[PDB]
């Protein structure tokens, strides 16, 4: 599993330091400036991962695929790779089988006034929507899928070509360094051997499995950042109280501005430390966003004639699933 | 903060709802007596007086007519807070002593009242109240000063190591009675108290001055705990953001008609970080609570035309009208979205492959040179479709004519 | 465990702080005994002050339904069905010994005497002051050995008159409890704003411990006895045990009723301070 | 932000050292110069933070820098989506302010047409086999037995001759042609 | 040379703050609640 | 570097707090142990980023 997109969060300095009330706003006008540049960092981050995707979905995009070639094959069964939605089963079995709750868009908000989802709008922040619906990097997916009939072998994505499965396995078999004529006399135990490789591999999302738990470690630790984030809100720093109206209305004027303060400045710690999170989340997005790129135009547009890159062993052919 | 903006599909600040109502509960608290510190004898330093008291209120422009104050010490509170906010608990300890001597109960104080007689807790909000009831006002009332008013210089057992007390506790009741059983000052005497030989001392003082005026002291420690705030000072809409002050604990919130959950005892229902999330009330019926919450609102801004679409994010659109006096003084144009209803924007089929306004999922904002954006989608280009043959044979596709691209990064 | 006072929760992990006790604490254990020969039989208990120290919780009862053993006849055939009993407690500052004889547990000046008056359907908290009465082998005599709340078999205070002098009274507070056969927690603390009791007899057939009766009592009490307690006459008593609360970290659990079902000691070994920690 | 962050007061009265210490008495002082230094401190803090994420980041794209001279540059590329869009001819690298900018040459195809194509020829008689190399066989537009060669990334219908077959060996899915034998196989 | 593991650390947050006050440990208990996210981010780190 | 800001006072009389509970008052106590937590937690924080 590679990690290519950080979750989008956008926060509202002013209700999340204050919560309204004036007397912060005021004091917090007098602190500092510091909500436009948090407001600015975390505008661009947003930016350059909008910018970082639609990089990455140009080289998904193919001139030629084979809208057949998943249903046309011989022996071999791919049909954990079929586009019937464009979702492919194995991408349904993955987003099912991960426990992710439901980002609401369209509707959050009404089912928020009648967690982290109902968290977003009484703390300040917001999680924006990905830049693509996941029914179009649906299309991407299968078209890519569909592409990789000839895409290794002589025409070099200039021209394409339209080799059913069998006869692309075959060739990539005999390049790797198998005879023909074990590849001839063996056309029923090789389609077996790979039929119940997939088939170990749908059954394979447990606890036991390494890149289905970094798929839940990246889901969690997002949770845990929006959980951090929302959580802070409670804490005193110092304070009476962890609330600016019971501050108000215990205390006088010149030790109201010392309660509030050290609110202020603790609020204020949260957001620049998740700010600095982000960013370097945000690094990191960059570099797995670039080993993204290369593993899908030297795994799944080609076949590897390195060893070590795409996976052990020695590659044959490579598929890509949507991850959430 | 400036002026001269570029285009993109800003976020701006949420806008909080107002205030649709107000609402009232104090379940008729009767007024519980002050005026036990008024009735009896002034207390003496070492035998100082407890109250405690719940379930009340009380009008303090009464108790503070019959006082003067000289000086009023509070800790994490205020007087005015004590005259105005509610609370769980009250306690107050009386006894008299001088204005000469006021700094004995200073805190940090190396004199024998702070380490014998009164040690003052600081764990929870006080004020330290020095007041004089005058000589007519001890007439009116039947309050006197007249007993034999004496502190605590040593309360020392056989050991000989002092015994220090606590903060927030009575006085030790050996020392106690050992100091007051005898009628004269003395620094060092010994005491038997029921089997056992203490060694304590005696220091007298007068609290009366010439004129009459008794000179006492108030400990008032307000207890803000969890849960009803019972003891308050006498003072004269289903799905809304509204008012509350259900026992005396006052703030907004969002409420419910809704399945009881929790003991029906226990009023207010909490979270795990001190926040109600619902009560019970009288005629058996519950209600969950939640804070009003707030619109996320994104603007959508084109410097080539110059116009703003305002974009309300991932809320139905029936529920703008609610909180439709909380935006700014110009917010129509009801249109459903994938990504949040929106204002400002025309509903069209256009697909365009490349846009710089995303608004989210597959959807673009088109610059409107009329004076407004126009919804369109993000264009997915089908690939050239190559077909299998079930031959020996197979199709391919190959270019006829090409050109030079130049890609820069 | 000691309810959260004022407030309730629901299907929620909080880490409270207060006055817990020790996970697998064997505490104290005291039983009553029916008459022998006609005479009370009871046992070393009002002779021995304990140590108060932050307060305690008693588990009452919780043996009903039982094979009992008579105190009196420890011969299986003798052995019978317990019944359920409440005990008699004692509350006080400054403890010595009755001037007579010699014999502790004198407990001086006020003190607080918890009876439970009636056939076991009134709590009764006193608080007021025992002196020895000059009367013939009793308490203040050269002919005493200890002094015994008396009962038959289907008000104690008048068998505590026949032992003491009851002076200077403050308060008398009456409790109405139902006579049941069941499993019950009682327990006392003291703070600055008085003594407080706990019990299990409110709110829906839990073993949780909810405040009620806050005692105007604000002198510390440092000792505190069981008062011995028997019934004329073969019959077997259940037992109750007193642990010593502690200042601990401890983290509890709710439920849908808002009732603590299970707790974590935070210290007793190295996984509960772990959870603690996470 | 470095520099406009020293204008911030921090809670204090005045966010200049001067005003404190002429208005306020020492322990006042003590208190403003206090958290004025707090902030500052922050503030440098945050600035080395900054710069150690932007030196891993600038790390991660000097690797990528050598990478794509070393490939783009001194040499011409196989691997697709590396070194640009397309099939790649011929980079060049320009200085930039704050590193280097590059100029990729790529092939990119405008027009496509389908054609029919075989996996290699074979000779009835000789079994002698042979496979095109860096381009396809495809079938002419006037026989159904005459094919030609044609180039991967363009279409031209060429004689087939030896310098664009190779010799392999037979396969049961090449076509077995009968008459009208290109030179190679005649 | 190739910088391919970092220095695993566990700190106790609570050992380091206060040094085993217990008015420290409440002051720091009323303070907030940071040292069980200092725990789990540095074991997961670790863990990485 | 996070050895070494357990001997900063951070503004506070002392670096120990031993030193802070055996002279001041309970109300300044709050305020010197508060002041040292909050720098003790920023070089947390620090470590840990
Ligand atoms: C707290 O206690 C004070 C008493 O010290 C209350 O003040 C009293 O308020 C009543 C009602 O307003 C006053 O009675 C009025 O008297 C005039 C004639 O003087 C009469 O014309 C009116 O119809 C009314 O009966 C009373 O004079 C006044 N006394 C003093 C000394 O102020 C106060 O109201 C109490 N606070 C609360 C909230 O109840
Ligand atoms: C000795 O036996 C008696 C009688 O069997 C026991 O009293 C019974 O205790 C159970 C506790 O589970 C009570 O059950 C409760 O019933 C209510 C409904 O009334 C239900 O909502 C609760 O969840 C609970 O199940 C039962 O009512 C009660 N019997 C009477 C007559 O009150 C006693 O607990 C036994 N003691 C020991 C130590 O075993
Ligand atoms: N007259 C009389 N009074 C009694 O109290 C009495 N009690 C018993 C039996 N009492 C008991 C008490 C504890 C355990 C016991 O084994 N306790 C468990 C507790 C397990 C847990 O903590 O959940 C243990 O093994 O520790 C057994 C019998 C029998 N006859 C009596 N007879
Ligand atoms: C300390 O003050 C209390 C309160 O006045 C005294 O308690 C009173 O004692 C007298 C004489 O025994 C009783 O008549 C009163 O009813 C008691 N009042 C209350 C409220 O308890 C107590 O005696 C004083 N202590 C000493 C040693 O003199
Ligand atoms: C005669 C007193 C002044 C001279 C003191 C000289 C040396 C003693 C040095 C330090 C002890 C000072 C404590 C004084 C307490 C007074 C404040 C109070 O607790 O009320
Ligand atoms: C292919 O695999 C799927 C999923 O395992 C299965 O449902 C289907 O029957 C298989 N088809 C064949 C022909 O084996
Ligand atoms: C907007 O137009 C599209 C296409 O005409 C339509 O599918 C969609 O339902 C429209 N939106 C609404 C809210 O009706
Ligand atoms: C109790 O809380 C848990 C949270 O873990 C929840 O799953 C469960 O549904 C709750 N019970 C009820 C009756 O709501
Ligand atoms: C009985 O109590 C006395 C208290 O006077 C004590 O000394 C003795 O050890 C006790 N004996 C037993 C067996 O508990
Ligand atoms: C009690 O003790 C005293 C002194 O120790 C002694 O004189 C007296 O006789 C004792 N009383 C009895 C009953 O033993
Ligand atoms: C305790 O009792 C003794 C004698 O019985 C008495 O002198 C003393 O005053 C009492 N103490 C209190 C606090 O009442
Ligand atoms: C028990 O009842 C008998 C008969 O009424 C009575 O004489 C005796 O005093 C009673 N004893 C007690 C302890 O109640
Ligand atoms: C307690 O019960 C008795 C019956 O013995 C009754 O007379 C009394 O009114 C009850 N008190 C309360 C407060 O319910
Ligand atoms: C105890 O019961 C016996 C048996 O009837 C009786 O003789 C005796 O008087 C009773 N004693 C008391 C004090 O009730
Ligand atoms: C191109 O495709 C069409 C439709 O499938 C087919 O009739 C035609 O023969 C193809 N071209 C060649 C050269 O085979
Ligand atoms: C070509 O001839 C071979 C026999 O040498 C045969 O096995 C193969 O099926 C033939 N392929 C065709 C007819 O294209």
């Amino acid at each position: 599993f590679i990690e290519t997109s950080i979750q989008k969060v956008t926060v509202d300095c002013k209700q999340y330091v204050c919560n309204g009330f004036e007397r912060c706003e005021q004091l917090l006008v007098q602190y500092g400036q510091f909500c436009s540049k948090i407001n600015q960092a975390l505008h661009g981050v947003n930016l350059r991962q909008d910018d970082a995707t639609k990089s990455l979905f140009e080289d998904i995009k193919v001139p030629q695929s084979v809208p057949l070639m998943t249903s046309l094959t011989g022996d071999y069964n791919l049909s954990l790779f079929e586009a019937p939605n464009y979702r492919s089963a194995l991408e349904d079995l993955l987003f099912d089988k991960v426990t992710l709750s439901d980002p609401g868009y369209m509707k959050g908000y009404d089912e928020c006034m009648k967690d982290l989802i109902c968290a977003q709008y009484v703390s300040g922040y917001k999680v924006l929507p990905p830049l693509y619906d996941a029914n179009m990097e649906a299309m991407y997916t299968a078209s890519l899928t569909g592409s990789i009939a000839g895409s290794f072998w002589t025409g070099g994505l200039s021209s394409a070509a339209a080799l059913p499965f069998a006869q692309s396995m075959f060739y990539r078999m005999n390049g790797i360094g198998i005879t023909q004529n074990v590849l001839m006399k063996n056309q029923r135990e090789i389609a077996n051997k790979f039929n119940q490789a997939l088939g170990a591999m749908q059954t394979g999302f447990t606890a036991t499995n390494q890149a289905f738990q970094k798929v839940q470690d990246v889901v969690n630790a997002n949770a845990q950042a929006l959980s951090k984030l929302a959580s802070e809100l409670a804490n005193t720093f110092g304070a009476i109280s962890a609330s600016i109206g019971d501050i108000l209305k215990r205390l006088d004027v010149l030790e109201q501005e010392v309660q509030i303060d050290r609110l202020i400045n603790g609020r204020l710690t949260s957001l620049n430390a998740f700010v600095s999170q982000q960013l370097v989340r945000s690094e990191a997005a960059a570099r797995s966003s670039q080993l993204a790129k290369e593993k899908i135009n030297e795994c799944v547009k080609a076949q590897s004639t390195r060893s070590g890159f795409c996976g052990q062993g020695t590659h044959i052919v490579s598929f890509v699933i949507n991850a959430p | 903060g400036q002026f001269d903006m570029d285009s993109g599909v800003y976020s701006a600040s949420y806008f909080n709802a107002r205030s649709r109502g107000y609402y009232y509960e104090a379940a008729e608290l009767t007024e519980c007596d002050l005026d036990v510190l008024f009735k009896n004898d002034a207390p003496i330093i070492a035998n100082y007086s407890r109250r405690v008291f719940t379930n009340c209120n009380y009008n303090l422009t009464k108790l503070l007519s019959l006082v003067q104050v000289d000086e009023f010490v509070c800790h994490k509170t205020t007087p005015e807070a004590l005259a105005t906010g509610c609370y769980s608990s009250l306690t107050v300890d009386w006894f008299a002593l001088p204005f000469s001597m006021k700094s004995t109960l200073a805190i940090g104080s190396a004199e024998a009242i702070s380490m014998f007689n009164y040690n003052q807790d600081y764990s929870n909000p006080t004020c330290r109240i020095h007041a004089a009831v005058t000589a007519n006002v001890s007439t009116a009332l039947n309050f006197t000063a007249n007993a034999n008013y004496a502190y605590i210089s040593r309360c020392q057992g056989v050991d000989g190591k002092p015994i220090l007390l606590q903060p927030g506790q009575m006085t030790n009741i050996a020392c106690r009675s050992g100091v007051l059983a005898r009628p004269s000052d003395a620094d060092y005497f010994g005491y038997s108290f029921q089997g056992r030989n203490y060694y304590l001392g005696r220091k007298s003082y007068k609290p009366k001055t010439d004129e009459g005026d008794v000179q006492m002291v108030y400990v008032i420690t307000p207890k803000y705990d969890k849960g009803p705030d019972t003891v308050c000072p006498l003072k004269d809409l289903l799905g809304q953001c509204i008012d509350y002050d259900i026992h005396g604990v006052v703030g907004r919130g969002v409420f419910q008609v809704c399945n009881t959950t929790g003991i029906a005892s226990q009023i207010f229902v909490y979270d795990g970080f001190g926040n109600i999330i619902g009560f019970h009330s009288k005629n058996g019926t519950y209600y969950c609570m939640a804070p009003c919450v707030s619109v996320p609102v994104s603007v959508i801004y084109d410097k080539s035309s110059d116009v703003h679409a305002t974009l309300y994010s991932s809320v139905e659109c029936n529920h703008i009208k609610s909180v439709a006096t909380v935006f700014s003084r110009q917010t129509n144009g009801l249109l459903q979205t994938a990504v949040g209803c929106v204002i400002g924007f025309r509903n069209t089929s256009d697909t365009v492959e490349d846009c710089t306004l995303p608004l989210g999922q597959s959807l673009c904002a088109k610059p409107p040179s009329n004076n407004t954006f126009a919804l369109v989608h993000m264009l997915f280009q089908n690939p050239l479709k190559v077909s299998v043959l079930n031959s020996t044979e197979f199709q391919v596709s190959i270019p006829q004519n090409f050109s030079f691209g130049i890609t820069e990064e | 465990v000691l309810y959260p006072v004022g407030r309730t929760y629901s299907n929620i992990t909080i880490t409270l702080e207060g006055l817990f006790p020790h996970q697998a604490d064997r505490g104290d254990m005291y039983v009553y005994s029916q008459s022998h020969k006609g005479r009370p039989f009871i046992s070393n208990y009002s002779l021995v002050t304990n140590d108060f120290g932050n307060g305690i919780v008693i588990r009452i009862g919780s043996a009903a339904n039982k094979t009992g053993s008579p105190i009196i006849s420890n011969i299986a055939s003798n052995f019978q069905i317990m019944k359920k009993l409440y005990p008699a407690l004692l509350f006080g500052s400054a403890v010595g010994k009755f001037p007579a004889n010699n014999k502790t547990g004198a407990y001086f000046n006020h003190s607080l005497v918890i009876l439970p008056e009636k056939c076991g359907t009134v709590i009764t908290a006193l608080y007021c002051v025992l002196e020895p009465k000059n009367d013939t082998n009793c308490t203040g005599s050269s002919g005493y050995v200890s002094y015994v709340l008396f009962e038959n078999f289907s008000n104690l205070k008048n068998s505590l008159q026949q032992w003491f002098n009851i002076k200077d009274c403050l308060f008398e507070k009456n409790y109405n409890v139902t006579d049941d056969e069941r499993e019950e927690w009682f327990g006392i603390i003291q703070d600055q704003q008085g003594v407080h009791l706990y019990t299990s007899r409110k709110n829906g057939y839990s073993n949780n411990m909810f405040l009620f009766a806050t005692l105007p009592i604000y002198d510390q009490i440092l000792y505190y006895t069981v008062m011995p307690r028997s019934i004329n006459a073969y019959h077997a008593f259940s037992a109750f045990y007193i642990y010593k609360l502690h200042k601990i970290n401890y983290m509890v659990d709710f439920d849908v009723n808002g009732y603590i079902t299970r707790a974590v000691d935070c210290g007793y070994n190295d996984y509960t301070q772990l959870q603690c920690s996470y | 932000k470095l520099a406009s962050e020293l204008a911030n007061t921090f809670g204090a009265i005045s966010a200049s050292i001067g005003d404190i210490l002429k208005r306020l008495d020492v322990l006042e002082q003590e208190v403003q110069i206090d958290r004025l230094i707090n902030g500052r401190l922050t503030s440098l803090n945050a600035f080395v933070s900054q710069q150690l994420v932007r030196s891993e980041a600038a790390a991660r794209s000097s690797q990528l820098a050598k990478e794509k001279i070393n490939e783009c540059v001194k040499a011409q590329s196989t691997r697709s989506g590396f070194c640009g869009q397309g099939t790649h001819i011929v980079s060049f690298v320009i200085n930039a302010p704050n590193g280097f900018y590059f100029i990729h040459v790529g092939y990119h195809p405008q027009d496509y047409v389908n054609q029919t194509a075989a996996y290699g020829l074979c000779d009835s008689s000789s079994k002698k086999c042979i496979a095109a190399k860096n381009g396809y066989f495809v079938k002419n537009d006037s026989d159904s037995g005459s094919w030609s060669y044609t180039g991967s990334s363009f279409y031209q219908p060429e004689p087939i001759t030896t310098f664009n077959s190779r010799f392999v060996e037979p396969e049961v899915t090449f076509q077995n042609l009968s008459n009208n034998l290109p030179p190679p196989l005649l």
